[PDB]
Formats: structure tokens, sequence, C-alpha cells
């Protein structure tokens, strides 16, 4: 039999005269994937996942980033929290009561010792 | 939308646990017939937060 | 129609009707003249020229069936017994005497996750 | 305490055997079998002959009793014509002729048993109780026919959520923060309980009382703390301690402190300045007050939730679950024993014990290792009296690795002591006699080398048809065991294991570059052989420096294999390109994830493949009706019709194979094949074999049919397998590197020395901390003995004298804390300077010891 | 369960056991029987009083062939609206009523019983030594003469027909091990009065390892050394030789299901490939259980190419 080529191969391209901001920002984040996901229109997607089984106990990952993200953005402009708490708490994403509020009060402590030196030079 | 547990109150009562009110699909149904209704920025109504994406000429799957 | 008076859980209907569904079956294309493949159906004996046999290691043929633990003949033996042990080990010795030009018998001899050791049947 | 003759064994009462390492246990039990088949002994056998169908052979695992009943098989089918011929080649049926009084009667009775050996009753523990339990169903309580199930985990967890749902939701925030201080969720508080809910539930040490409530547990330690609190603040205010340079400035600071920890009342953890504030702290260090004496006692016992949420949890969860598998109508292969228990222990079942009796009146048990509680109930309620039935036992009193599995030694101690027999076999037919006078001068040193009275000393005598096996290397002879001393103070065995551990694969890259030149030599009597690259092996305690081990061998260049391979097959890149390729065929118009497949490295196409197949259109239309038709034969036939097409059509097995290592890679496709097929006999659902398989790819189940296969077997490498998976394998030549580092246990789980149950105190007493800690020094030195019944020829082993503390220049050591390091400083603390001479002085032909070697020699 | 477990008992109680039924209808037990009569009697006797208070019909297996032979036994040559003639062919167990209830009527009507057995001789068991002088008649042929049993007396006479049991010295291990159900069979075959037999057997000529198989298999002959002597035991070179290039019987040993089949498949078609005379209408193969082995025999006969590829 005979083996297998080698992937990488010359490959023909013309350059535009255009090209946006944020498109050169996300190929510099990683430029293979890039090279995958833009040059030739593919992507090696995890597809989508099943239901999880149960409501989440436990905040991690993008769960809680992007919660961390929001209360940094909220106070950094030293507005209330509670109506931010109280936003999340209808949308159903927090632990049911004591849990959740110590998760809050924990966070937004640790929030605010980032936002100190923050809002020091704003 | 964040729908895992029974249908409705009685479901999760019959079985002697305690009524979250959350997480059961008819919570889930009238949060995405609240988005339908309104937009989720302008803030909560009845302690459910409306669902933004379900607002355009595919609302007959709800 | 045997005339019972009074009410049931659904769980006996659901149940029986799942065993009824997964009872049927399809005995239709056994001489359809291409190469057959069938169980060792008891009561048959035909002449053919070539007969195969598959699986023929210790504890899978012949079957062991244990009776129900209060059957009364299972204690006093008679003539017209019908075992399935009996019958397997009777059907054996049909299907060598059906056989015309060849024979093929295979059975397992290592198992594949340790390379330890296995036994054919006391019949080959 | 005495030795045994198989003929001259009385099989009356109780036998026990004891039969230690490298005795040939399977060659025993056959001979006792053939024996008592037709019933010669005289004086000293049973009563009757007895037919193969009443014989009762309880093992372990199939593959032992598959071979079992083989080895019978041929044992009796050469018996039988050498009892015609009457005349034998082999002396042990040459002695049993001896009391064989009929030649033509034997040739009967063994013909006509050997007729029936295909229904033998020779099974295992599970598959003993559910024959027994079909059989006797009415007193019993079983049902005729068992779904059967053995996933415990799943419903495990999900009866946990719903205890945690209903038992810590209510709960007010000033009692629920110290809940959740010590763990967050279901999954958290599961991971610290798993162990202690399988099997038989323990019995809780120190049980709080059975209706105390959380909120009232919570406000009766507010108010025990409250008075305290409340009385402290004029105990403060008086100098009643002499202030010189023992009484130091910072417990002024402290009490003035304590002015401030008079605060609030919800604060828990109080301050570590009351800890001088007691009667046997200040006066070593008067009464002083009423309430002086008080603080002692409150600082004497500690004070959680813990106990109490543990115990309210542990009967819960094992009723819920228990519940909810009889309502759904499955049994458990770890029910079935507990169910047969109960039935005999109640009064109903006397005439089941009686009928069982009956039917098998004879019983022996393989290897008695992992004799359950459950088990040994039964065995003594059934077998120990009721005469004129005699029991065997055979067991081997060490070794002991299945307590993870759930095996208990403390059964086999209580059993020893209410048997009355005792047997011991000595010949090995295995190893060198300067192996066997390794192995029985190791021990030699201190008397009760286990902490343990009730397990004897170990006198091994060595063959006599192999009394000249001879290893020898480079002109002179090789003596049997050659350890390796450490330089240094205080090193651990880390360093070893980034250094020195290239020192054990230049010493075995020596090895087969002298065996392959004619320098090395493998010899019995005459005869020899040259060493292979292949025998040599090389054992590890755990998983993790397998990786600590493999950089010091291929670093020489000498590739290894690996037995230790527990890794699932759905972990590897072969499963997630095969969920895309099969989930394309699913969705065979969406041009998107289309394309998932046709980039993948199974695939094999290039980046100008694809560029000239995204701009034109008919080779795109070309591969629509090729998966269009793929869908079609799986929804008609099966995984394995649409699998094997694809396999076959695009030329793909052939072309992997001209690839560097493509037959490794290939295996996996089959075994994901294979296990497709089992399954979708069980599920019916098309669709849902897709979410089946993005299920089990995500949980990594160490199950059976889960794992790899191999690939050679022309050649081997050294092969490096863990002490588990390492039972009753032969292997010329070993390597023990690692085995003086020791790890000590935390949770205090200790056996009562006189009840021998589990007995469980949930807090942190000393006491039960160093009677858990005595079995954990225990094992390690039945597990140091597992690893030395190896090695035919010759042995090998390093050493490190490891100091806990941080520091090197103190004096002392902590290896006599380990297994060896006990048992060579003869259970005293010892340090480099006394452990040199100690080393150096047992030393006699037999223990080749070297320098340790920082160098590389090739 | 319990229910549907007494129902398939007394299913086969009805089938096996007529008078134990006919003595509990009228409420005695039955002696030397062992548990759990007790309990099953008065059921059977509650259920028949139940089903007889129900109005439902009363008749039913038992009682119904035993007046249907009460009643055959005596009337007239045949009664009117009967079957002329039958063939019975395929036969090798059925309980004893069924050739009681053909014994009935074998005084009226024609049947042919087409009973297979792999001897010649007879091979049965014996009751009594006066049985055996009643067996000494006389079995013919289809045209022409008769025959029987071998060396007419002196062997059944003598130690043959052990006191108790059937034949002691069968010779032949494979058929005094595998024919226990067809050594009763032609037992309780063998103990009519109206039973008139004569055969039509084929004999074989021993030239492959198989048909030495059958001959050995069918005239009642040990072909086996034991080696009780020296000098038997010495010479190996007095049994029947064979071409070490023979294929007739062979076997073949795997590792999985998977590749017994493929292996199955490819030894079956490179036979196929040198034979040219064999028509897949003969070759036939049989499996232990048809559910755990039949997607093996899809997956090779769908992936099978068009080249070579046989039906199924």
């Amino acid at each position: 039999g005979k083996a297998h080529s080698e992937f990488v191969q010359p490959l023909p391209f013309t350059l535009p005269e255009t090209v946006p901001l944020e498109t050169l920002q996300r190929f510099w984040a990683h430029p293979v994937r890039a090279f995958f996901q833009m040059r030739l229109q593919v992507n090696f997607r995890t597809e989508d996942s099943e239901i999880p089984d149960t409501e989440p106990f436990i905040l991690e990952g993008l769960s809680r980033y992007q919660i961390n993200q929001q209360l940094l953005n909220a106070l950094v402009e030293q507005d209330d929290a509670e109506r931010l708490f109280r936003r999340f708490r209808a949308a159903g994403d927090l632990p049911y009561g004591a849990f959740g509020e110590i998760f809050w009060e924990t966070q937004c402590q640790e929030m605010q010792q980032l936002a100190d030196r923050v809002i020091a030079c704003r | 939308s964040g729908i895992r547990w029974g249908i409705d109150d009685d479901n999760v009562r019959e079985l002697e646990l305690p009524a979250t009110g959350q997480h059961t699909w008819r919570f889930g149904l009238t949060r995405m017939l609240l988005g339908y209704a309104m937009e989720s920025a302008q803030g909560e109504w009845q302690s459910v937060l409306p669902y933004d994406e379900s607002s355009g000429l595919i609302a007959e799957l709800v | 129609g045997a005339q019972y008076g009074d009410a049931v859980p659904l769980s006996l209907l659901r149940d029986e009707l799942a065993q009824r569904l997964d009872q049927e079956r399809i005995s239709q294309r056994f001489l359809a003249g291409p190469v057959n493949i069938c169980t060792l159906m008891p009561m048959r004996s035909i002449p053919f020229k070539v007969v195969c046999l598959l699986g023929m290691n210790d504890g899978v043929y012949p079957r062991q069936l244990a009776p129900l633990g209060f059957d009364l003949m299972s204690q006093k033996p008679k003539r017209g017994d019908r075992s399935r042990r009996d019958d397997d080990r009777y059907l054996f010795l049909e299907a060598l005497i059906s056989a015309q030009q060849k024979l093929y018998i295979s059975y397992i001899g290592r198992s594949i996750q340790d390379n330890s050791e296995r036994f054919p049947s006391v019949l080959v | 305490a005495e030795t045994l003759d198989p003929l001259r064994l009385p099989l009356q009462g109780e036998r026990l055997i004891e039969a230690s390492a490298g005795t040939g246990k399977t060659f025993t039990i056959a001979a006792l079998y053939l024996r008592l088949l037709l019933g010669l002994g005289g004086s000293a056998a049973f009563p009757r002959p007895l037919t193969v169908e009443e014989l009762l052979v309880v093992t372990f695992t199939e593959a032992a009793t598959a071979e079992l009943r083989g080895r019978i098989r041929s044992n009796i089918h050469e018996l039988r014509i050498a009892c015609l011929r009457e005349t034998t080649d082999n002396p042990l049926y040459e002695r049993l002729l001896e009391e064989i009084d009929d030649k033509a009667q034997a040739a009967q009775w063994l013909l006509l048993a050997e007729r029936q050996m295909d229904e033998a009753a020779v099974f295992t523990i599970h598959g003993f109780c559910q024959r027994m339990l079909n059989l006797n169903a009415f007193e019993s309580g079983m049902l005729f026919e068992q779904q059967l199930i053995e996933d415990e985990s799943l419903l495990r967890y999900q009866a946990c959520a719903d205890f945690w749902r209903r038992h810590c939701y209510p709960l007010p925030r000033e009692i629920a923060q110290v809940v959740f201080e010590t763990w967050k969720g279901p999954q958290a508080l599961l991971r610290d309980i798993n162990r202690y809910l399988q099997g038989e539930a323990p019995v809780i040490k120190a049980p709080p009382p059975d209706d105390e409530t959380l909120a009232s547990r919570h406000a009766q330690i507010v108010a025990r703390i409250d008075t305290v609190k409340q009385q402290w603040r004029d105990a403060v205010g008086e100098l009643d301690a002499l202030i010189e340079s023992s009484g130091i400035d910072r417990r002024k600071f402290n009490r003035s402190n304590q002015a401030k920890w008079i605060d609030k009342i919800s604060a828990w953890a109080e301050e570590e300045t009351n800890s001088y504030q007691l009667p046997e702290s200040l006066e070593k260090f008067t009464p002083r007050h009423p309430l002086f004496e008080a603080i002692d006692q409150l600082l004497a016992e500690p004070l959680s939730i813990r106990d109490l949420v543990i115990t309210r949890a542990l009967a819960e969860i094992r009723e819920t679950v228990a519940r909810e598998k009889r309502r759904r109508g499955e049994l458990g292969f770890d029910d079935m024993l507990s169910r047969l228990d109960s039935a005999l222990r109640s009064e109903s079942g006397e005439v089941l014990a009686a009928a069982i009796r009956t039917r098998f009146p004879v019983a022996m048990i393989d290897e008695f290792q992992d004799t359950d509680p459950q088990q040994y109930r039964i065995f003594r309620r059934i077998w120990h009296h009721q005469p004129e039935t005699a029991l065997l036992l055979i067991g081997d009193p060490k070794q002991a690795i299945y307590a993870f599995r759930g095996a208990d030694i403390f059964t086999y101690m209580k059993a020893r002591s209410e048997v009355h027999a005792h047997y011991t076999l000595d010949t090995n037919w295995r190893s060198a006699p300067g192996m066997v006078n390794s192995v029985n001068k190791l021990f030699s040193q201190t008397d009760d080398a286990f902490m343990f009275r009730e397990i004897p000393f170990i006198p091994v005598k060595s063959a006599g048809k192999n009394q000249a096996l001879r290893f020898v290397f480079k002109g002179e002879t090789q003596p049997a065991m050659k350890m390796w001393l450490m330089e240094g103070e205080s090193c651990g065995v880390g360093d070893y294991q980034s250094t020195m551990a290239q020192v054990c694969a230049a010493q075995i890259r020596d090895w087969l570059q002298a065996g392959q030149r004619g320098e090395a030599l493998l010899m019995n009597g005459d005869d020899a052989r040259p060493v292979r690259a292949s025998d040599i092996s090389v054992l590890v305690r755990s998983r993790q420096e397998a990786a600590q081990v493999r950089d010091a061998l291929t670093l020489l260049e000498i590739p290894s294999v690996y037995l230790s391979n527990r890794d699932s097959v759905f972990e590897t890149l072969e499963a997630q390109e095969m969920l895309w390729l099969l989930q394309a065929v699913m969705t065979p118009e969406r041009e998107n994830t289309l394309r998932s497949a046709l980039a993948t490295s199974m695939m094999g196409l290039n980046a100008l493949d694809i560029e000239t197949l995204n701009n034109d259109e008919h080779a795109w239309d070309v591969v629509v009706e090729e998966f269009d038709g793929y869908r079609q034969i799986w929804r008609k036939r099966g995984v394995m019709p649409m699998l094997r097409a694809l396999m076959s059509a695009r030329n793909i097995a052939e072309n992997l194979l001209a690839t560097a290592g493509g037959e490794r890679r290939l295996t996996d496709i089959l075994h994901i094949s294979e296990l497709l097929q089992e399954a979708g006999t069980q599920l019916e659902s098309e669709h849902a074999l897709v979410r089946w398989l993005s299920q089990h790819i995500l949980e990594p189940d160490s199950n059976a049919s889960s794992q790899q296969m191999r690939l050679e077997s022309d050649k081997h490498l050294v092969q490096i397998v863990t002490i588990h998976k390492s039972k009753g394998l032969e292997y010329p030549l070993v390597w023990l590197p690692f085995i003086t580092n020791f790890r000590v246990q935390e949770q205090a789980f200790y056996h009562d020395r006189h009840s021998f149950e589990a007995v469980l105190d949930l807090n942190a007493a000393p006491e039960s901390v160093d009677l858990a800690e005595a079995e954990r020094l225990a094992e390690d030195l039945r597990l140091l003995y597992v690893a030395l019944t190896r090695s035919v020829w010759h042995c090998s082993l390093g050493v490190a004298p490891l100091v806990r503390r941080r520091g090197d220049k103190k004096g002392d050591t902590d290896v006599h804390q380990s297994a060896l390091g006990r048992l060579l400083q003869k259970g005293e603390p010892q340090d480099a300077a006394g452990l040199r001479t100690c080393i150096e002085a047992l030393c006699d032909d037999d223990i080749a010891w070297q320098t340790a070697q920082t160098g590389d020699n090739q | 369960q319990l229910s549907s477990k007494a129902a398939d008992l007394f299913d086969q109680y009805l089938v096996y056991r007529p008078d134990w039924l006919a003595q509990w209808e009228t409420g005695h037990l039955v002696e030397g029987l062992g548990e759990a009569q007790a309990w099953q009697a008065p059921l059977w006797k509650a259920l028949v009083e139940y089903t007889h208070q129900l109005g439902q019909p009363r008749w039913h297996r038992a009682n119904l062939y035993q007046r249907f032979i009460e009643t055959l036994e005596s009337a007239t040559t045949c009664p009117p609206g009967l079957p002329s003639r039958v063939f019975i062919c395929g036969i090798s167990a059925l309980p004893p009523v069924y050739l009681q209830a053909l014994q009935a009527l074998g005084k009226h009507i024609e049947i042919h019983l087409l009973f297979t057995n792999p001897c010649r001789y007879y091979w049965g068991d014996i009751k009594d030594p006066a049985y055996l002088a009643k067996l000494l008649t006389r079995q013919r042929r289809h045209s022409f003469e008769d025959r029987e049993l071998p060396l007419f007396r002196d062997s059944e006479n003598a130690g043959q027909l052990f006191n108790s049991d059937g034949e002691q010295d069968v010779g032949n291990p494979l058929l005094a091990s595998w024919g226990k159900l067809g050594r009763d069979y032609i037992y309780l075959l063998s103990d009519l009065e109206s039973s008139q037999e004569l055969d039509a057997f084929v004999d074989v000529t021993p030239d492959n390892l198989l048909h030495n198989i059958q001959s050995d298999i069918l005239e009642l002959e040990n072909r086996a050394v034991a080696g009780v002597n020296i000098e038997e035991f010495s010479r190996s070179d007095n049994k029947r030789p064979l071409d070490p290039l023979d294929s007739s019987i062979t076997f073949h040993v795997c590792h999985s299901p998977q590749r017994e089949v493929e292996v199955l498949h490819d030894r079956l078609l490179a036979m196929l490939e040198e034979d040219p005379t064999l028509t897949p209408r003969d070759i036939i193969v049989m499996v232990a259980d048809i559910d755990s082995y039949s997607p093996f025999i899809q997956a090779v006969f769908g992936s099978a190419p068009a080249d070579r590829y046989l039906p199924y």
C-alpha cells in the first residue's frame, strides 16, 4: 500500500484590500485554529451535548465566568449589586437560597478587591 | 432555558420534595412566552427573567 | 372470558403486552435456496452434504436449565420424560449421523482478554 | 502446626490447610477430589462414595473455574485408563493404586461418573446463591424472572440528590454556613462516603441521640458556648498569672483580644487563646475560678455537625436505593448475598438449612482470602455443626490484596480459632534454593513480623527436582538477592525516581546487550540459553510512577510495553473522530457539519484535496448518494453492515498499514465497532445510539470490556505491571525499585481486637488512629511478601533512607514507620549510622549489596 | 408469577400423569410422592369445582382420551367419517399416551410410522428374563427375507442384558453415552401387541473417516484399543490407517465469534471453489443460539463484495 501524504501543502491565495480589526484579533488568538475555521470553512465542533441532569448546585467554567465579568462591569460603575443579584435569582442560575447568598457574598468580595485598584486610576 | 425536572408543582410535591417553583416545564414555557412578549433588559416581572431569543416568526413551536 | 371481577394496576398489562409483542417469531424462509442459518432445531433430521456447528465450549452446550424447584415428576422419573440436556445430547448424535460428505466443528480455546485458557465440550 | 500428607487427610469435622505461595494449589484439590469421588482412605475416609453431582467447589473467578473443570476432566481420563493397565508412569497414581481393592468396580464407577461431567456443581459465589434461591422459592421470597443490572452508581447519586434536596434546603443561613464550609454539594459529599455504603453497613462509634434534629443540636452548641462567653467578662480583669520570661506578652494581648471576642453569638470557630486557659495547661506551664474548669471540659472533646449529618445520611440513602430497586423490579449481585443471609438468619428457613445440607454433603472453598463476613456467617451457621458432613478449607493466609474490593482479613483471623486441625505444604517446584533461603532468611530477624500472633512463621523447603538452578553472568555466577543502597542522609524516593531510576534501566540494558553477545546465560544443569530482551520485568506500586520509570528507559533507547493499561478505549482520538464520522451519516445534508468527517486523520485527505472540493459542485454532489445509501443500510440491517461497508469501500485498512504504526490505531476501530453491537442489541431506538455514545464518552469507567488488547507476541519488550494484576504468573527476572516508600492513612476506620467488627468513629481519636494505622502497616508488609513470590532466578530491589521532616541532620529516620524499615531496624528507631553496619551484618553469600551509582554506563 | 407457573405445571401434569389427576378428582392422595402435593391437590379440586360451577364445559384431555380408547376398543371395523390413509414421519419422542391412542387406532385405520435410529440390531433395555424370549420372534424385509439381532441365543442370554438395566456391554461409547432418549423410546415402541415391523437399511462402505465412524456406529462393534497386554500396547499398526491429506472431519479453534464466522466464510468459499459440483442448496450451518450470533452473520454477508458474493 501507499502511505499517507502530509497534510500541509502550498496554497494559492490573493490578499483582499480591506480587513477588519476583529478578524485580525480572532486570527492571532490561535492561528492554527483560525486556519482551520476561516480559510477552508471546517470546524471540529464538539457537538451539542446533552442536558445536565439537574439544577447546578455549584458554578464553574463559563457559567461563573460571565457572572464574574458582569459583576465586575457593574461594580466598576459603583452601582447597586442587589438589583443584578435579583436579576440572576430571577434568571434561575443560582443555588437555592443560602448557598447562593454565600456564593454571592464571596464573589462580590473578591470582585470588589479587584475593583478597588481598578477604580483607583479611573 | 434551564429545564431539568418534572412537569408541575403537583408533580414536585407528590414525591415529597420542597416546591422550589423553578426548573420545570411550566416555568420554562412561561419564561419563553414572556420573552416573546418583551425584551430581557427591561427587567424582571414576576421573579422571571424573559428570554431574549424567540421574538420573530419562529414562536409557533412554543 | 375467564370472568375476572376486580381491578388491575397498569404494570401487569404493561409488561404482559411487552412480553406478548416480543414473543412472535418468523420461521418462513428455512428453505429459500441459499445457505441456511438456523438454530439446532428440536425434532428435525434432514440429510445434507456439509454440516457445520458453532459454539461448542464448556458451560454453553448443552443448555443448563434448573427445574422449578417444586416439581413432582423431577423426583419420580419415568419413560416419557423430555429433558433439555438429553434432547441436546440426542440431537448431537442425530446431526453427526445426518452428514453425508464432510463435517466441521469449531469452538473457542483462548480468551481474548488476557490469553487465558478455555476448553471444548464433553461431546467433542 | 504440622505438615500434610494428602492421602492421610481425614475427611471429618473441619479441616483448614494453610498453603503459602509457590505450592501448586490446583495440584492438591484435584487429588482430594479423585480420592473422595471413589471413597479411598479406610479409617480416614468418608463413609460412602459419592457421585459427581453431590460435590461443591466455590471459586472466585470464572477463568479459574473453567480451568479447574478441565484439569479434573484430564485427571479422571488419565486415572481410569491407568486403572485398566494397572501400571502407571506417575508416582502419585502409583501410590493411589495401593488402596484400590477392586480393579473392575473402579473402571465402572469412573466411566459412569465421567459422562456426567458437564453439569458438575462447581460455581461462583453469585451463581451459587441464585441457583439455591431459585430452587427454594417460597420460603426465600424470590421472583421468577430477574432483570439483572450491575451499575449501582447512577441510582446512588440520583437518590443522594434527593436527600440533599430535602434535608439541607430549609435551613437558615446562620446554620447552613457551617454545612457549606465542610462540603459544597452532593457530588462532593458522595466522594467521601461512597466506600462506606457498599457491602455491609458498619457500626458507628459514639452514636448521637436518634431524635436530636439539626436546629436543636445547633442551638444546644450555641447555649454550650453561651455561658462561657457570658462569664468570661468577669474572669478577665485580674492578674492571676505571674508575668516573667515564661509569661509571654502575647497572652496579655490574647485576653485583650478575648475582650473583643465577647462580641456576638453567630461566630463558630473559637480562638486558640482558650487553649492556654485550662487548669491542665496553665498549671504545668490554682483553680483560679469556678468557670476555669468549664473551658477544660469543652476543649477536650471537639464540636461539629458532621457526625450527625453523616449518620442521618447513611441509613436513608441505603433505604431509598433499595426501595427504588424493589419498586422497579431489579436485583443486584451485591444484594443477593444479603437477601440469602436474612433468610438464613431468620427462623423460617430451618427446613431450607436442612435441605441444602442434604443435597450438598461436602464443601470446599477456593483460596479463602476474600472471606466476606456475610459468607462466613452462612458457612459457620450451616456446616460448623450438624456433624457427619465435613468441610474443607484451602487458604493462603497472607497476600491479602483485595481490601479495596472488599476482602477482610479479620474474618479469616476469627475463623482460624474455631477450626482445630492445621496443615502446611512446603515444596516449591518453582525457584532456586538460593531464593528459598533468601525468603526464609529475610524474616528470621524478629518473630511476629506482621504484629499479629494469629498468622505464623514461614518455613518453606525448596524442591529436589530443580535443586541446581543457577544464573551465571560474565564468568562468575550471580547470587540471589541484590539490593541497592542509596548514598546520602535524607533523600526522597522522588530523587530516585528522577535520577537513580535510570540505574535499573542501565543494568537492564547491560543485561540485554550481554545476553545478545553471549556473555550472560540462563542455564539449568548443563544446558543453557541466552537471556532474551523480553522476560525482564519491573514492578511499581501506583500508576503515577509509571511515567517516572518510563523516561528512565526510553532515554536509553529501549521501548517498553505497558501491562497496567487500565485506560479506557473511549479516551483516545479515535472515539472523538468516530462520533463525528457516525453523526455525519445521520445528518447528510447540513454542509457545515458534513465536512467534519472528511478532514479527519482517519479519512486521510489533504488541504489541496478539500480546497478543490469546496469550490466544485459535482464532486460535492457525488458523496451525497454515497452517504444516503449508508444511512439506508443502517436503517435496514444494523451498525456492522453500515460500518464495514465504509471500512471496505474507501480502501483505508491497507492504506493505514503503509503508515508508521497505523496497525496500532486500526484495532480501536474494530473494538469500538464490536461494542456498538452489544449496545444496539439492548437499545432499540436508532437515534439514541449517538446519545449513548456521547454519554459513555464523558465518564471513563474502568470496566472489563472497555479496555485495550495487545498486539505483538513474536517479540516482547520489558513488561511493566502493577502488583494487583501480577497474580499467578512466572517471571524469570524482576525489579522492585520503589518498595521503600510509604503513604500514611488519615481516616480513622479500624477493626476491634475482639469483636472483629467494622467499628467506625467519625471523630479523630488518636487511640483509634493508631489501631487504624497498624493495619496499614501490616498490609504493606503483606504486599511486600507478594512482591517476592516471583523471580525464579534473580531478584533485585532498591532502598532509600527518607526522613519525614524537611531537614536532613537530626540523627533519626522514618523508614521504620514503613514496611521494610521496621523489619530491618528490628522495631527500633535508628539512623544512617545505625543502619549502615546493620545492612552489612547479615550479608553472607546471598546479599550482593552495592552503593548508589550516579553515572551512566552506556 | 405463581399463577403462570402453576398453569404450566398443570399443563405438564395433564399431558404426562393422568392417574394422579384421576385420583385427585376423587380426593385421596397418592402414596410415595414428595412434598407440595398436600397443597397442589386441593388447588386442582377447587379448580375443577369452580369451573363446573361457572357452567363451563367439563371435558378435558385425560378423561377425553381415556373414554376415546374405551369406545375404540369395542366398535365396528370403522365408524363413518374418518381419514382412510395416513403417513406419519419425523417422529422421535412423544408421550406414551399418544402411542396408546395410536395402538387403539391401528385396529381400524391404516397407519405408518417412519421411525429412525442409528443402529440396526436391537440395543434397548430389558425388564425380565421372560421378556427377551418373547423378543426372539422374526422381523422381515420389505420384499423377500427376514432378519434379527446377531448370534441369536448366546449373546442375549449371556451377560449382555444385565439383570435389571439394559445392555451393559453396548460397546460403542458414543451410542452408550448419547442414546438414552433413543433407547427408552425404542423400548417403549417394542412393547405393543399389533406391532408389525419391517425395515430397509442401506449399508455404508468405509473409505473416509466419517464413513468409518458411521460403519462402526451402525454395526455395533468397538474399534478402541485399551492396551491391556505389553504386546498390544507396544504395537500400533493393528488399527485402520488414514491418508494424511484427508479433510473429511476437521476442527478449528479461534478467539472471537467474529473471527469464527470469518474463518467459516473463507473455508466454505475455498471448498466451494475447489469442488465444482456443490450447489449451495445443500450446505447448512447450525449455531448454538441465534440471537447472540446473527449480527456477525449479517456483518459478513452484507460486507461481502459482489464479485464472489454468495447468498444466504
